[PDB]
RNA sequence: ACCGCUGAAAGCAUCUAAGCGGGAAGCCAGCCCCAAGAUGAGUUCUCCCACUGUUUAUCAGGUAAGACUCCCGGAAGACC
RNA sequence: GAUGUCGGCUCGUCGCAUCCUGGGGCUGAAGAAGGUCCCAAGGGUUGGGCUGUUCGCCCAUUAAAGCGGCACGCGAGCUGGGUUCAGAACGUCGUGAGACAGUUCGGUCUCUAUCCGCUACGGGCGCAGGAGAAUUGAGGGGAGUUGCUCCUAGUACGAG
RNA sequence: GCGAGAGCUAACUUCCGUAGCCGAGAGGGAAACAACCCAGACCAUCAGCUAAGGUCCCUAAAUGAUCGCUCAGUGGUUAA
């Protein structure tokens, strides 16, 4: 529910007490609140937030109108957050607490066309005792005369990566408001300089 | 529970009472409990 | 030789589903949708009326709603893509119970498919009055 | 068969339509039944007449009469079940409206009663369930009985005060 | 499955005949991802705004908001 | 005028008469460990030695090391050890040429996918004006395993 | 189908006897369907009656009349 938008900065090594901690640095920059979705107006409850600034010249006439209505500044990234109704213009301070478990989401790094061995952890085959199918190649796609078809969903080579990925229950190690930073234990999906969506634990333990 | 496909009278205590379209037996002695599924 | 048609008419009927046995109600709707008493009486096209169903949630079913009435609807390649729901469990979709019983008694071709546009089901009483700016000639079952 | 109904003082059977309503001094207790069978006050006492004499009508007869007598004896004096805990260390207490038992399990069992039903404890090793409807009192007491059924080797558990239990005994 | 409450037919008894409760790694829902070609094609915000063309060429043609084309690149990518 | 045949590998999916795990009933169930039957197919179901072996036996573990179906599932997917081509040997049979219930060593497995099917990705048009953007979720897919240790408690139970 | 042998009083099995159909037989019915059921197509008709089979909607025609049965979706998977 209570969420924000940021940018993956990098990973570093940090200590808390006597133990080292791998940390992903997120610049969870200030988010203008740009549209309040109400059951009365939209049919569901949500908030449209904004992220990186955009030069006024780069902004088209229709997007200018959408921003001018809320009287903000044009952004570039616009996302909603269901059931989260704050007051003012969204920043991590007081939103997230040091220690709080969070749900980091982004777009995985894309690996293009990837065959069954990498894409699905296949096995491929013998590298030596007679082959033409040396390592990658799937085996049998099916059976015989029976479902003279191949099962829908059959794990096959395709475009791997560049998908939405949510990583549940990540520790909030440190927070540097004003610097608009948030240290998170572990690995968030996507590449550095990528959009990230940090929110309240989907369903906490 | 002794699931016997042929439930018959054993002693004067068993009461044959049907349940959800199946023959079931309720008795005082725990061993006497007979059913069909 | 035999007489053919026109289309200047598009009769809208307002059947109430309240307490009517499902198939018994269904029959009436499917017949008024195809061409029962039929305007010019022809089958190369749709002469049928635009049935509007109200009180879908209050429809009647005999001995079993809990048991027997099971809507099997098996998804993509059946990799156990076998989905089943009890008729009681259709508290989620009352409108699809009437809908997917009436379509069941309609022709199935190019035209037949065109005919499901005519049926317009709603679970309410006063709230269905959405598609109720054209005609509202109420016809009872039996 | 089932025919005579004793209706003392504060009885007010307003059996209009399908709702065979019964108002009395111990709150208002409603009870629904079949309309196909007849029921009304014949001067001083009450009677539940049956039409057909096949079997489906016969079965509902004895049932409809007992249930009205149950609802009558209900608003008249009332219903009250006496339960007894047994076994070393077994005990029950009160937390407002809820009953709290400490009966051998790692954690203490708590039971919040439904509407019209009341829990009572005289000595901590005895439970009392009292209310209006016979069914609700019957269930609530059965849920308390469920918390621990008396075992076949020692009879430790929730029993019916003057309840007789057979004892298997192994070693 | 199973355990029970109220309880007749069968003046007793009965978890059932009518009703009601509880009960599984299974069912539906919840978690993550796709998803209105959901032709039944949904909703919300914002923008541009009513242009010209002889009964001889019955809709084509300037245009708006906006985009594409081309260029330099990319933790995007076979090409798109 | 040809439906490639054992085993392996690869890849799966499905039945339940369930090997484990979940819920129960009875027990010659004190407890702990079991037995047996009922409900239950969500996931899981190890690595080696011998043999072409499936099977099976053993080693060492495990919650468990399930039984079956899918042309004894799968060779336009791979292998080629077994069997059923041509060489050669042994035993045996036949006077012989040869032969098998056999046994032994050797012995070519055919670059290009048209349709359906399956995985990814675009072009077109539709969605009653032309556009930029945020979206609800009908529907669908993924996921679903389990041990050990401590606390309760050395309590219940048990003569111990 | 009926009457037998063989066979397991198995086979869409085999071998006889006997009738009928398919073979060489279209049309209606039996969802579909050589054989079963009805019925043997000279051609034409935007006429009528019937067979077996049917008459809720898909689908032609009584959601027919009367006295009953079953409440298991039996109907619409077999026995001790
Ligand atoms: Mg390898
Ligand atoms: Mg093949
Ligand atoms: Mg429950
Ligand atoms: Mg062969
Ligand atoms: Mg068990
Ligand atoms: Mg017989």
């Amino acid at each position: 529910m209570k969420g924000i938008l940021g940018t993956k900065i990098g990973m570093t090594q940090i200590w808390k007490n006597d133990r080292a901690i791998p940390v992903t640095v997120v610049l969870a920059g200030p988010c203008p609140i740009v549209q309040r979705k109400t059951a009365q107006t939209d049919g569901y409850e949500a908030v449209q937030i904004g992220y990186a600034p955009k030069a006024e010249r780069k902004v088209n006439k229709p997007m200018q109108g959408h921003f001018a209505k809320a009287g903000v500044a044009p952004t570039r990234i616009l996302r909603e957050f269901r059931g989260f109704a704050p007051d003012g213009d969204s920043v991590n301070v007081d939103i997230f607490a040091e220690g709080e478990k969070i749900d980091a989401t982004g777009t995985s790094k894309g690996k293009g066309t990837q065959g069954v061995m990498k894409r699905w952890n296949f096995a491929g085959g013998p590298a030596s005792h007679g082959s033409k199918k040396w390592h990658r190649r799937p085996g049998s796609i099916g059976q015989r005369k029976t479902p003279g078809r191949v099962y829908k969903g059959k794990r096959m080579a395709g475009h791997m990566g560049m998908e939405r990925v949510t990583v549940q229950n990540l520790e909030v190690v440190e927070i540097r408001a004003g610097e608009n930073l948030i240290l998170v234990k572990g690995a968030i999906p996507g590449a550095n300089g990528g959009l990230v969506v940090l929110r309240s634990a989907a369903k906490a333990s | 529970m002794k699931v016997r496909s042929s439930v018959k009278k054993m002693c004067d205590n068993c009461k044959v009472v049907r349940r959800h379209g199946r023959v079931l037996v309720i008795c005082s002695n725990v061993k006497h409990k007979q059913r069909q599924g | 030789k035999t007489y053919i048609p026109k289309n200047d008419e598009q009769n809208w009927v307002v059947v109430d589903a309240s307490g009517v046995p499902l198939g018994r109600l269904a029959t009436l709707i499917a017949s008024r949708i195809r061409g029962k008493h039929r305007p010019d009486f022809t089958p190369n096209m749709i002469q049928g009326d635009f049935v509007v169903v109200i009180n879908a949630a209050q429809v009647a079913l005999t001995g079993k709603k809990l048991d027997d009435k099971v809507y099997t609807r098996y998804t993509g390649y059946q990799g156990g893509l076998k989905t089943e729901t009890a008729r009681e469990a259709l508290s989620k979709h009352p409108e699809r119970v009437i809908e997917h019983a009436v379509f069941g008694m309609l022709p199935k071709g190019r035209q037949g498919r065109a005919m499901h546009t005519r049926l317009k089901v709603y679970a309410g009483e006063t709230h269905p009055h959405s598609a109720q700016k054209p005609q509202v000639l109420k016809t009872q079952p039996l | 068969g089932k025919q005579p109904i004793a209706v003392p003082s504060g009885v007010t059977v307003n059996a209009q339509d399908g709702v065979f309503k019964v108002k009395g001094p111990k709150g208002e207790l409603t009870v629904p039944y079949n309309t196909e069978l007849t029921v009304r006050q014949d001067g001083d006492q009450l009677l539940v007449e049956r039409p057909s004499d096949a079997q489906k009508h016969r079965a509902l007869h004895g049932l409809t009469r007992t249930l009205v007598a149950n609802a009558v004896k209900g608003v008249s004096d009332g219903y009250t079940i006496n339960l007894e805990l047994r076994g070393v260390g077994f005990r029950a207490k009160l937390t407002g409206k809820a009953l709290e038992m400490n009966i051998g399990y790692s954690h203490p069992v708590i039971i919040e009663p439904p509407a019209g039903v009341t829990f009572a404890v005289p000595e901590p090793t005895r439970i009392d369930v009292s209310g209006i409807d016979k069914q609700l009192v019957g269930q609530v007491a059965a849920n308390v009985r469920k918390v621990r059924k008396p075992d076949a080797y020692h009879g430790k558990g929730v029993r019916f005060v003057g309840e007789q239990i057979a004892l298997k005994a192994g070693k």
